[PDB]
């Protein structure tokens, strides 16, 4: 009963401010995103002239999954720690996060940097098509 | 290594061993046809398996749009600059991210793998 | 949706 009068004096709010982050965060998000895909263009270059060599108990194909999910992971939490970074004591995302009331970092991180890596089943979106995931791209692409 | 048939009934031969003269041969089993054998060897499996798949490989793949291409790596016959790659594209590969190479330019199809 | 170790 208290607390929900104070609030009435305070007040809360959620508003596409709270999504915003600064200019200069929105670049970091954007070169850390440009540094991970060079990265995985090197490790499939690795792959594709047969330097890459397999992590015990997996395969090659395994292995090339792993760094590559490891790379974009590293990369996606690298964006959403730059997103966190941006945000100040007044935004609600973080208002609500920092209580417990309602979502969690990986929200705000989505909302603000990056969605992340789209998996099913475990794995990478699977090549439904014929040697490739959708139409669009072309065949034989394990880019992000 | 190779299957061969018979020359009167077109059945398959089997081989036999010829006890006397210690030749092996190939009868077969609804006639009395028999031929001696040339090459020697009967059964060979590769349990590793590992076979170029440059073999299988058809040249015709150089004319699919949705493979990628590059200018990068010319061929050796005609020494033309595009050149269209792709993976294994095979179950049972074993591990493979090997890149096969496709010359494009009409009716050359050498394949290289680097 | 998020990644490998997350949710989907
Ligand atoms: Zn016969
Ligand atoms: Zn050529």
């Amino acid at each position: 009963t208290v607390i929900n009068n104070w609030l009435l004096i305070e007040g809360h709010t959620i508003g596409i401010g709270d999504s915003i982050a600064d200019s200069k965060t929105y670049q970091d998000i954007q070169n850390t995103i440009k540094k991970a895909k060079q990265d995985v263009i090197e490790v499939i270059e690795k792959a594709h002239n047969n330097e890459l060599e397999p992590t015990p108990g997996n395969t090659l194909r395994q292995t090339f999954e792993n760094q590559v999910n490891r790379i974009l992971n590293d990369a996606r939490d690298k964006t959403g720690s730059s997103a966190q970074k941006s945000l100040s004591e007044y935004n609600n995302f973080k208002s609500m996060v920092v209580s417990g009331a309602k979502g969690s970092k990986i929200n705000i991180s989505q909302v603000i940097a990056v969605v992340g890596q789209q998996n099913v089943e475990g794995k990478r979106i699977p090549f439904g098509f014929k040697h490739r995931t959708l139409p669009h791209f072309i065949k034989d692409d394990y880019g992000p | 290594v190779g299957i061969r048939f018979c020359q009167e009934c077109n059945n398959m031969l089997y081989p036999k061993e010829d006890k006397e003269n210690r030749i092996l041969l190939y009868a077969c089993r609804n006639c009395d046809y028999q031929q001696e054998a040339d090459n020697s060897c009967i059964y060979v499996n590769k349990i590793t398996h590992e076979v170029d798949e440059l073999t299988q490989i058809i040249a015709d793949v150089s004319q699919d749009p949705t493979l990628p291409r590059t200018e990068d790596h010319p061929c050796q016959k005609c020494g033309h600059k595009e050149a269209v790659f792709f993976q294994s594209h095979s179950a049972r590969a074993e591990d493979a991210m090997r890149l096969y190479y496709v010359c494009t330019a009409p009716h050359c199809g050498h394949r290289w793998t680097e | 949706i998020w990644g490998i170790g997350c949710n989907p």
